[PDB]
C-alpha cells in the first residue's frame, strides 16, 4: 500500500527515491533519465518503481480504533 | 461491569454495561455500532 | 602471484580485479560476503499504540527492512559467535505527516539509521504510533534483514573483433559507446568486457569463426555496493578474515581426531 | 513355491504372535519393530507356520 | 504416471494401516518397487519423465565430455559407491583429462547386461543397417570396432 | 562446525560436517583436488532442506598419504591464500 | 520445479514479496428464547456444562469479549455465552462459546457490538493471519501457467546473470512448447523492455505493440534481442553453458493455499445415525 524500502531482488534500498521520481516523471523530465539520475541501473530496482501504486492514500478514510 | 468503548461514526468515548444495557446507542449519535477500543498494555510482534 | 587491480570506486560501490584466484575461492568470498557478514537490524518491536493504517506485522517489516549502522571497532565483527548486545529504538508521533526514519531515537550513538528519509506510515489526524524496536548482530543468511549489501561477480574476457568483418566501425563505435576499453590492432579490434557486451543481430553471424573470443583464467571482476551499513573494505575485508577464522577452526577439528 | 499372497499371510501371522507376547526365534538388533521382526525370521527361513493346498 | 498426477494443486491422500496384518499386507503386496511393471500391458509403468530423459539425452549424446570435478561431484551426487574413476577418455589441451557421457552412464548398469534397438532418434537408416549388420555377423563385435560405427 | 565420522578404511574417510554449507565446502574440495595423491574427493547435500547444514564427503587418496593429513594441507593452504589475499586487498584499497 | 512446480527465492520472501494477510470474521448472537429465557455474554464459571479449559479463557475480558490486537490459536475462545440449560440439565448454563476454528490461528483484529433487528446483541470478532509463502502454495500468471512452490532456495545458491540480475521465480522449460503459450515469452521481453526504457508497455490484443518492436528496442538498449543471458551457477560459481531466457512476468499468488487445505484426523467425533466420522475440515 506503500512504496517498499528495498528492492525485491538484489535489496538496494529504493524507499526514499520514489517521491522524487514521481515529482520529476511529472515534470516533464524523461522517466529513463530520472531512473538513471536516481542511480538505479539494474531493471529489477526500476521495475519497483515503475510498476509501484500508492494505495494508502485511499484507505487512511476508514478507521477502526 | 462498565467498560469504555468507541462509538462508529463518530469514534467518540461511550461507556456502557452491556450485561444490563437495553438500548445500546451512543448518546451523541443514534448508532447502534460501536467498537471494544484497543487495550493500553505493550504487545511484542516478531520482526519476520 | 595474486593481486588486486581496482577500476571504479564511488560512496558507496567498488568496482576491482581479483587475480590469480581459482572459481572456487572468488565464490567462497562472494557467498561469505552475501551471507555471513553481520550488521544490525530489528529483530523485535514491542508496540504501545498503533492507529495507523497499517497493522503491526506489516510496520514492524518495514521498520526491520531499514539499514542501521554498524560500528566496526566496537565489536568483533569477523568472529564466528557473534555478540548479543542490544539497541534500542524508540519513536512517537501524532497527527498528519509521513513517518521517516529520520525520527527515530537511538539509545546508542552509534547505531542509527542510515537514510533519514526513509517514509514508514502516513499518519492522518488523531493518530497515534509509539513503540520500541529492538536491533541485534546477525548473519546474512538467516535472514536477508541482515546483509551488508549486494555481490556478483563475471569472468574478465576479451573480445576478438576481425577487420574482416566490412562493418567493424559500427562494432567499434557501439563498444565505446557503452564504455569499454577498446584496443584497436592490426586485423583485429580488442575489447575488454569491463561490463557486458552482446554483439547485435546483424553481427551475430560473425560471431565464433570471426567474432571470437578469450577468457583470461583466474581473472574476475568483482562488484560490491553497500546500503551503508559498513564501507566496502570493511565488508571485504571482514569477510576475508572469515574465511581465515573457519579454516583455523576446521584445523582444530580435523586435530581433535589424533 | 510360495505365492506372495501366502507370504504376507505368514508374515502378517507372526507379526502378531510376535506382538502378543510370542518369543522370536532369532537374535535380532534392538530397536526394531514387530512387523520387521517377522520380516526377519521369514527371510532368514525360520517360519513355523505352513499353508494348507487342497 | 501411476498417480497421474502433476504439482498444479493436486491433493492426495493418506492412510496409515493400524493392526499388524494389515502392515504386513501393506509392506509385502503393495510397495511401489512390486508394481514397476504394469498389469494392463506388461509394460513399465514407473520410468524417468521429461527431465530425467531431457537430461540422458544431454549426457549420452555425440560430444559431450566432462571435466574431473563435474564427473566427482555427479557420481557422489548420485549416490553411486564408486572409490576410483575410470580412465579418462579423451585429454582437453592444457593436458586436462575428460571423460565421456557414455562412460559415466556406464558405472550405473548391471555388469553383464547386453542388448541393442532402435530409439525414436533414428534419421538415416544405413547407419542402424550397418550396425546391426555388424553385430548380426558375429555376436560379439570389437568394441573398437563399433565405436567407429557409433551412431545416435 | 562438528566433524561425525560415518565410515573409514585404509585410505578412505567418509564424515559429516555439520554446520558447514556448499560455501565452505566447495572451496574444501576444490582445495584437496590440486593434491596429487587425493584419488577421488566430493561432497553432496543428501537433501536441501533437511541436510541444509551436512554435507556429507568422501576422500580417498593412493596411501602415500593419510586423508586426515591431506585435509590439514588443503585447510592450510585455504588459510594462506586468504591470509595473501586480504594484504593485497589492505595495500590496494588504500 | 518438474512437472509444473516453480521455484521462488528466500530473500525476495524476506523482503516483501508476495506476502499476503488472511481474514475471517466469527459472529455470535445473544438469542432470546421463548418464555424470557435468553443467552448471556460472560466468563463461562467452572460449575457449567460443557466447561472447556480454563486454558482457552486466557484472553477474555470480564465483559465476555476478547481483547483486540491479542494473539490466538486454535479453539480459543473469542466471545463467551451461556445458553439455558437443556432437559436431558436442570439448574445448569450449557457453554456455547465461540471460539476459534479447530487449526486456524493468527490475531483478533477488531471487535464490533451492534443490535439486531430484533435489539438482541450481536457480536463480530475478526481474526488476521500473516501467511508468508511456504511451500505448496499456489502461483499462476494470467497466460494460465499455474503451479505450487517446489523449493525455498537461499539466495547465494541461485543463479545470477552477468549484468547483476538475480531470478525471482525460476520455471521449468518443459511446461512451454506443451502448453503452447508464446504470449507469456512474449511478455517476458516486454517486461524487461518496459522496465528498462522507464515506461510500460501496451499489451491490448489486437493493436498492441508487435514483437519486432520490442526485439529491436531491447537490442538498442544493450542486451542481446533474444532476451538471452549469460548466469553463472550459483553452486560451483562457474558460468552454464547455455544462454538463458530471462525477463519480468506479472505472477498472481492464488487464494488456494495449503494453510488452509491441510487435515489430519485421529479420532475425531462421529456423526450420529451412521456412526461413522464427521464431514469436512471444519468439524
Ligand atoms: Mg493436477
Ligand atoms: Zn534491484
Ligand atoms: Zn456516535
Amino acid at each position: 500500500m506503500i512504496v517498499p524500502v528495498r528492492c525485491f531482488t538484489c535489496g538496494k534500498v529504493i524507499g526514499d527515491k520514489y517521491y522524487e521520481f514521481k515529482r520529476r516523471v511529472e515534470a516533464g523530465e524523461d522517466p529513463e533519465k530520472v531512473l538513471d539520475d536516481l542511480g538505479l541501473e539494474r531493471y529489477c530496482c526500476r521495475r519497483m518503481l515503475l510498476s509501484h501504486v500508492e494505495l494508502i492514500d485511499d484507505i487512511m478514510h476508514y478507521r477502526v480504533y | 461491569v462498565e467498560a469504555v468503548y468507541r462509538c462508529f461514526k463518530c469514534g467518540r468515548e461511550v461507556k456502557l454495561d452491556l450485561s444490563i444495557t437495553r438500548d445500546l446507542r451512543c448518546p451523541y449519535c443514534g448508532s447502534k455500532i460501536l467498537y471494544k477500543p484497543r487495550p493500553k498494555v505493550p504487545r511484542r510482534v516478531k520482526a519476520i | 602471484g595474486i593481486e588486486v587491480q581496482i577500476l571504479e570506486k564511488k560512496e558507496d560501490s567498488i568496482k576491482f580485479v581479483l587475480k590469480g584466484v581459482h572459481v572456487s575461492f572468488a565464490n567462497a568470498l562472494r557467498r561469505t560476503i552475501l551471507g555471513e557478514v553481520p550488521t544490525f537490524a530489528v529483530d523485535e518491536v514491542e508496540f504501545y499504540e498503533n492507529d495507523s493504517a497499517l497493522f503491526d506485522e506489516i510496520i514492524a517489516h518495514r521498520l526491520a527492512m531499514i539499514p542501521l549502522t554498524t560500528p566496526v571497532d566496537r565489536f568483533e565483527l569477523d568472529a564466528l559467535e557473534l555478540d548479543d548486545y542490544t539497541v534500542t529504538l524508540s519513536l512517537e508521533a501524532e497527527g498528519p505527516g509521513i513517518v521517516y526514519s529520520g525520527d527515530l531515537k537511538s539509545d546508542d550513538p552509534d547505531v542509527k539509521p542510515v537514510n533519514p528519509n526513509i517514509p514508514i506510515v502516513k499518519l492522518a489526524e488523531g493518530q497515534r504510533l509509539v513503540f520500541n524496536a529492538y536491533a541485534k548482530l546477525g548473519r546474512g543468511k538467516d535472514h536477508a534483514k541482515w546483509q551488508p549489501g549486494f555481490v556478483y561477480y563475471k569472468y574478465y574476457t576479451i573480445v576478438h573483433i576481425s577487420k574482416s568483418i566490412p562493418e567493424w566501425k559500427e562494432l567499434k563505435k557501439l563498444a565505446k559507446k557503452r564504455g569499454l576499453p577498446v584496443e584497436e590492432t592490426e586485423e583485429e579490434v580488442l575489447v575488454t568486457t569491463i561490463k557486458p557486451f552482446y554483439i547485435p543481430k546483424d553481427f551475430e553471424e560473425y560471431e565464433g569463426k570471426e567474432i571470437w573470443e578469450e577468457i583470461v583464467p583466474n581473472t574476475y571482476i568483482f562488484t560490491v555496493e553497500t546500503n551503508g551499513e559498513l564501507p566496502v573494505e570493511e565488508i571485504v575485508s571482514i569477510a576475508l578474515k572469515i574465511l581465515m577464522r573457519k579454516a583455523d577452526r576446521f584445523i582444530s577439528e580435523l586435530q581433535k581426531l589424533t | 513355491k510360495y505365492t506372495r499372497f501366502e507370504k504376507a499371510r505368514i508374515i502378517g501371522a507372526r507379526a502378531l504372535q510376535i506382538s502378543m507376547g510370542a518369543p522370536v526365534l532369532i537374535d535380532v538388533p534392538p530397536g526394531i519393530t514387530p512387523l520387521e521382526a517377522a520380516i526377519l525370521e521369514f527371510e532368514k527361513g525360520v517360519i513355523p507356520i505352513t499353508v494348507i493346498r487342497p | 504416471p501411476p498417480y497421474n498426477a502433476d504439482f498444479d494443486g493436486d491433493e492426495m491422500n493418506l492412510h496409515v494401516p493400524q493392526t499388524e496384518e494389515a502392515q504386513a499386507e501393506a509392506r509385502i503386496l503393495m510397495e511401489v518397487q512390486n508394481h514397476i511393471i504394469s498389469p494392463r500391458y506388461g509394460g513399465p509403468i514407473i520410468g524417468g519423465i521429461q527431465d530425467h530423459i531431457s537430461g540422458g539425452y544431454l549426457l549420452t549424446r555425440e560430444g559431450a565430455y566432462f571435466t574431473r570435478d563435474e564427473v566427482e561431484q555427479m557420481l557422489m551426487f548420485a549416490g553411486v559407491d564408486i572409490t576410483e574413476l575410470p580412465e579418462p577418455d579423451k585429454y582437453d589441451e592444457n593436458g586436462n583429462p575428460l571423460w565421456s557421457g557414455k562412460t559415466i552412464f556406464s558405472l550405473l548398469l548391471p555388469e553383464d547386461l547386453t542388448v541393442w534397438y532402435r530409439n525414436k532418434l533414428c534419421d538415416e537408416p544405413e547407419r542402424c543397417e550397418a550396425l546391426e549388420k555388424l553385430i548380426e555377423e558375429k555376436l560379439m563385435p570389437d568394441p573398437e570396432e563399433v565405436r567407429k560405427l557409433a551412431y545416435d | 562446525m562438528k566433524i561425525e565420522v560415518i565410515k573409514k578404511e585404509e585410505n578412505l574417510l567418509e564424515f559429516y560436517l555439520e554446520g558447514e554449507d556448499h560455501t565452505f565446502a566447495n572451496l574444501l574440495v576444490e582445495t584437496l583436488r590440486e593434491n596429487p595423491h587425493v584419488k577421488f574427493t566430493a561432497y553432496t547435500i543428501e537433501h536441501p532442506i533437511t541436510m541444509a547444514r551436512k554435507p556429507r564427503f568422501r576422500v580417498v587418496t593412493d596411501g602415500e598419504i593419510t586423508p586426515e593429513e591431506a585435509l590439514e594441507e588443503a585447510a592450510k593452504k585455504i588459510f594462506e591464500r586468504a591470509k595473501e589475499v586480504l594484504e593485497a586487498w589492505e595495500k590496494a584499497v588504500k | 520445479n518438474m512437472e509444473d512446480a516453480i521455484i521462488i527465492n528466500k530473500a525476495s520472501i524476506e523482503r516483501g514479496l508476495a506476502r499476503s494477510t488472511f481474514f475471517r470474521t466469527y459472529e455470535a448472537e445473544e438469542k432470546k428464547y421463548l418464555g424470557g429465557q435468553t443467552d448471556k455474554f460472560e466468563i463461562p464459571d467452572p460449575t457449567v456444562r460443557g466447561y472447556r479449559g480454563e486454558k482457552y479463557y486466557r484472553n477474555l475480558d470480564e465483559d465476555g469479549l476478547i481483547f483486540p490486537e491479542s494473539k490466538v490459536e486454535g479453539k480459543d475462545v473469542l466471545v463467551g455465552r451461556t445458553s439455558p440449560p437443556r432437559f436431558l440439565s436442570l439448574q445448569e448454563r450449557r457453554e456455547t462459546s465461540v471460539a476459534v476454528r479447530p487449526s486456524e490461528k493468527g490475531v483478533v483484529d477488531k471487535v464490533i457490538i451492534t443490535e439486531t433487528g430484533d435489539g438482541t446483541k450481536l457480536v463480530k470478532v475478526t481474526v488476521r493471519d500473516l501467511r508468508i509463502p511456504e511451500l505448496g502454495d499456489k502461483f499462476a500468471s494470467r497466460h494460465g501457467q499455474k503451479g505450487v512452490i517446489g523449493l525455498i532456495v537461499p539466495q547465494e545458491d541461485m543463479p545470477w546473470t552477468e549484468s547483476g540480475i538475480v531470478p525471482d521465480l525460476i520455471v521449468n522449460p518443459h511446461g512451454i512448447p506443451s502448453r503452447m503459450t508464446v504470449g507469456q515469452l512474449i511478455e517476458a521481453i516486454g517486461g524487461k523492455v518496459a522496465s528498462l526504457k522507464g515506461r510500460r508497455v501496451d499489451g491490448t490484443a489486437f493493436i498492441g505493440e508487435p514483437e519486432e518492436k520490442l526485439r529491436k528496442e531491447l537490442e538498442e538498449l544493450g542486451f542481446k534481442h533474444t532476451g538471452r543471458e549469460i548466469m553463472y551457477d550459483g553452486i560451483t560459481g562457474k558460468r552454464l553453458e547455455a544462454d538463458i531466457f530471462i525477463g519480468v512476468i506479472y505472477y498472481q499468488r492464488l487464494h488456494h493455499m495449503v494453510a488452509d487445505k491441510i487435515h489430519a484426523r485421529s479420532r475425531g467425533p462421529v456423526q450420529v445415525l451412521t456412526k461413522q466420522p464427521t464431514e469436512g475440515r471444519a468439524r
